[PDB]
């Protein structure tokens, strides 16, 4: 009668597969599947979709906590990375390269010999305390390390633990991937690993370059900062406020706030015309939609956003 | 770190080794500012160290609320308007008495519509029935 | 479609909401999974006090291994209860409040 | 390519880095010292390229953490937008809008893939007129 469970329980029909361990023996949602989330709904390990307005609102509405991972920044949960080490004058932490080097790193000083509070960097505890792996010197003394892969135990600061450092922040231009194996990257299409960890875009498009306002009128130059070209100076006491550009037309779109306009023209110059002339007295900034050719901007005086053609 | 000077010469040469003027505040590892911005009402701080825990000093010329959270000009007090969050501007003001008017105003016979007291003998029926134009008006001239 | 008091009212305060039509809509696809999760919790309150009585049988009849297997499975089924406890009412107050804003002006 | 949002602080003077979900926030840049006043901001590979009111100049920074951004054109205005033009810069897609204006009378409007039973886009209307009952066709508001 009814769903009967892994081990014999009339299960309600809606209890299975509800994202939930409802079966004794964790077995009443192994045959099923359930749909993916909307947009307007964020993911957990159940399979489940929550409300967008949920996530980092500080309420564990999915077991993971996952919908609350790190909602904050610079703050007292630290758990180091690898190959670090936490001076305790402040919330913060420093590579043992740099950690008693013979050159302050924490800006207090606290990396280094502090005689007016007894602090030296000691090697002594390594004696006693029997580092599995290797040993370095902190102000503390002797502290025990392993290689990148594993972390300190918390347990005994003796151990050392198995480690996921695709946590380390600054670890890819990506992600990192080939896992199983400690840690690189991987790059997607249209990047090559130029070193290991940088994704450098291919050879196959052209020159990577950086267009901007200097404050009057409109810049083109390379990464490098070795050229610098005006691509159109501002007309009648002009400004140019916001920049952006449509790759595939090759066309470059700004917003003048003085002269309440929106102008485009073409990378390489030429074919200047004016886009909005009305209701636009001050466009704050821009930004065009390439897949469907739209052009998305923010207006101040009358506060909206909107939408038009290129 | 705001650039007064429309040139960048104020902000020159702030490094964080340092300290602030005599007549500044200091954030924590943020800005120095102007003591204008502590207690001003709103976190100019990184971590609100500007506005921590402390108290109004709300003027006569100034009513207090409540929640004691902020002080309102002495003539938002008692207007008809919520201008307080907990509505304390408000509470407590004076009513008419019950189907009467202010030891101010005149009252219309007709209707009981309270008027400005100077709408009594000004030469204009301001009321219903011409209550405020009795013939016991002294004409002027 | 609706039975539990909770939702009725709330369905009835949606209709006099800001609400447009697409958002009514999808307002009463959540009231039923709302719904859903009241009558678990229901149903488990129910399961409680009937296991906590099983619990209290055994214990006078003071059999160690009874005792111990009917405790595992108790102190478990009240992380069950008090687990949806709060899967209830954060729902109910994020139904709740959206709807006193929606009707607030 | 990562899914992250990067955006800038011209009160609390910060670069800071969120999911497309707002979890797992990291700081890049902070301190008066560093980013006095960003306004606008862009990044290619590694590198995130903001423009600050009170150095006056682009600045070029480690999108994950910079202890000192470097200088790119120094201004002796306020630089007010920047952006980096490149191929990668705009990934390519197919827009349901591109199937004969995706049936919408007037203005057919993207939206989350996911969206309108998975459809990923809205029929929008202009000023002059508004949005009928099949949401397809526009009648002029009265
Ligand atoms: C989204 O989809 C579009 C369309 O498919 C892609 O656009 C293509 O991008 C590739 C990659 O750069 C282009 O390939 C290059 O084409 C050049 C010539 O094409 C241009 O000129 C012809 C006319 O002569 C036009 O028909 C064409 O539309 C282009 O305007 C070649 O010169 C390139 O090869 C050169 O460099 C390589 C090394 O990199 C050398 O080995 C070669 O010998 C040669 O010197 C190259 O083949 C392609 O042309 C583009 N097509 C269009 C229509 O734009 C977008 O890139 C894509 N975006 C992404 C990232 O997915
Ligand atoms: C706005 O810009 C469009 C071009 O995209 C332009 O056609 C509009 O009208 C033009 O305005 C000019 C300046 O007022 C005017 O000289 C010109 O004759 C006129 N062109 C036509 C045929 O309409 C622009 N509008 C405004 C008011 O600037
Ligand atoms: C030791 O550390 C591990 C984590 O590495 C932790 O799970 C465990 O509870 C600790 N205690 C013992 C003695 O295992
Ligand atoms: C102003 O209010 C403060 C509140 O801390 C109080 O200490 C002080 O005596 C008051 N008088 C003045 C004008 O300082
Ligand atoms: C998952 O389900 C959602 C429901 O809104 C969408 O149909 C989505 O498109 C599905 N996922 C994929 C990969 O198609
Ligand atoms: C702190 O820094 C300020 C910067 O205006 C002055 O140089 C001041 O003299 C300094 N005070 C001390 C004690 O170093
Ligand atoms: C208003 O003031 C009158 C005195 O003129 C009375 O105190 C009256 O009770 C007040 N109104 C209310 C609502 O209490
Ligand atoms: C009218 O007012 C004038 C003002 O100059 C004189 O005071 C005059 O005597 C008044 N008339 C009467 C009848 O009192
Ligand atoms: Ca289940
Ligand atoms: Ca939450
Ligand atoms: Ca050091
Ligand atoms: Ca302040
Ligand atoms: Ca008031
Ligand atoms: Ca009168
Ligand atoms: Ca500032």
């Amino acid at each position: 009668k009814e769903f009967e469970c892994g081990s014999g329980e009339c299960i309600l029909r809606a209890y299975v597969c509800d994202h939930d361990n409802d079966c004794e023996d964790n077995s009443d949602e192994r045959n099923c599947n359930y749909d993916t989330c909307g947009g307007h709904q964020f993911t957990c390990s159940n399979g489940q979709c929550i409300n967008q307005n949920w996530v980092c609102d500080g309420d564990d509405d999915c077991q993971d906590s996952g919908d609350e991972d790190g909602c904050e920044s610079n703050q007292s949960h630290h758990r180091c990375y690898p190959r670090e080490w936490a001076c305790p004058g402040s919330g913060r932490c420093i590579s043992i390269d740099k950690v008693c080097d013979g050159v302050p790193d924490c800006p207090e000083g606290d990396d280094e010999n502090n005689v007016t509070s007894g602090r030296t960097c000691g090697m002594g505890v390594c004696s006693v305390l029997n580092c599995e792996y290797q040993c370095h010197q902190t102000p503390f003394g002797g502290e025990c390390f392993c290689p990148p892969g594993h972390i300190i135990n918390s347990n005994d600061s003796r151990t050392c633990i198995d480690f996921d450092d695709c946590q380390i922040w600054g670890i890819c231009d990506q992600k990192c991937e080939n896992r199983q194996g400690r840690h690189q990257c991987l790059c997607e299409e249209g990047y090559i690993l130029e070193r290991g960890q940088h994704c450098k875009s291919s050879d196959s498009f052209s020159a990577a370059s950086v267009i901007f306002s200097n404050g009057r009128d409109l810049l083109v130059g390379d990464l490098h900062g070795r050229n610098f070209r005006i691509l159109a100076e501002s007309k009648n006491r002009g400004m140019v406020m916001g920049v952006d550009f449509h790759y595939q037309k090759h066309r470059v779109f700004w917003t003048d706030p003085m002269q309440e306009k929106v102008f485009s023209t073409d990378i390489n110059g030429l074919n200047t015309q004016e886009i909005l002339n009305v209701s636009v007295d001050t466009p704050e900034n821009l930004a065009v939609d390439w897949i469907n050719n739209k052009l998305y901007l923010v207006e101040t005086k009358v506060n909206r956003i909107d939408v038009v053609n290129l | 770190t705001d650039n007064d000077c429309s040139d960048g010469s104020d902000e020159k040469n702030c490094q964080a080794s340092g300290t602030c003027q005599p007549t500044q505040f200091r954030c924590p590892d943020h800005r120095c500012i102007s003591p204008l911005y502590v207690c001003d009402g709103d976190k100019d701080c990184a971590d609100g160290s500007d506005e921590a825990g402390c108290v109004l000093n709300c003027t006569s010329a100034q009513f207090k609320c409540a929640d004691g959270s902020s002080c309102i000009n002495s003539r938002y007090r008692c207007d008809g308007v919520y201008d307080c969050r907990d509505n304390s501007d408000e509470a407590g003001c004076p009513t008419r008495p019950p189907g009467m008017c202010h030891l101010d105003e005149f009252q219309c016979q007709g209707d009981g519509t309270c008027i400005p007291n100077t709408w009594e003998c000004d030469g204009h029926p301001d009321c219903i029935h011409g209550s405020d134009e009795h013939t016991g008006c002294v004409p002027k001239t | 479609e609706f039975e539990e008091p909770r939702v009725i009212d709330l369905w009835d305060l949606a209709q006099s909401a800001n609400f447009t039509e697409k958002e009514l809509e999808s307002f009463r696809e959540e009231l039923k999974h709302f719904e859903a999760k009241i009558e678990k919790h229901n149903h488990y309150q129910k399961q409680l006090e009937i296991s906590h009585q099983k619990l209290k049988h055994v214990e006078s009849i003071g059999d160690p291994e009874h005792i111990s297997r009917n405790k595992e499975k108790y102190v478990l089924l009240e992380e069950k209860t008090k687990e949806l406890g709060y899967k209830v009412k954060k729902h109910l107050q994020d139904l709740s409040s959206r709807v006193s804003r929606a009707r607030h002006n | 390519v990562s899914k992250r949002v990067y955006w800038v602080d011209s009160r609390y003077d910060y670069i800071e880095t969120v999911t497309y979900d707002g979890i797992q926030r990291k700081t890049v840049a902070r301190g008066g010292s560093l980013v006095p006043h960003p306004f606008g901001i862009s990044l290619f590979e590694e590198h995130v390229f903001f423009t600050d009111w009170t150095k006056m100049a682009v600045m070029k920074a480690s999108k994950f953490t910079e202890t000192n951004p470097q200088v790119y054109h120094q201004s002796s205005l306020r630089p007010h937008g920047v952006t980096v033009y490149h191929a990668l810069r705009q990934p390519n897609a197919t827009n349901p809008c591109g199937s004969n204006n995706g049936g919408c009378a007037q203005v057919c409007v993207l939206s989350h893939r996911t969206d309108n039973g998975g459809l990923g886009y809205r029929c929008k209307c202009e000023f002059g007129f508004e949005l009928d009952d099949d949401e397809h066709r526009c009648v002029a508001v009265k």
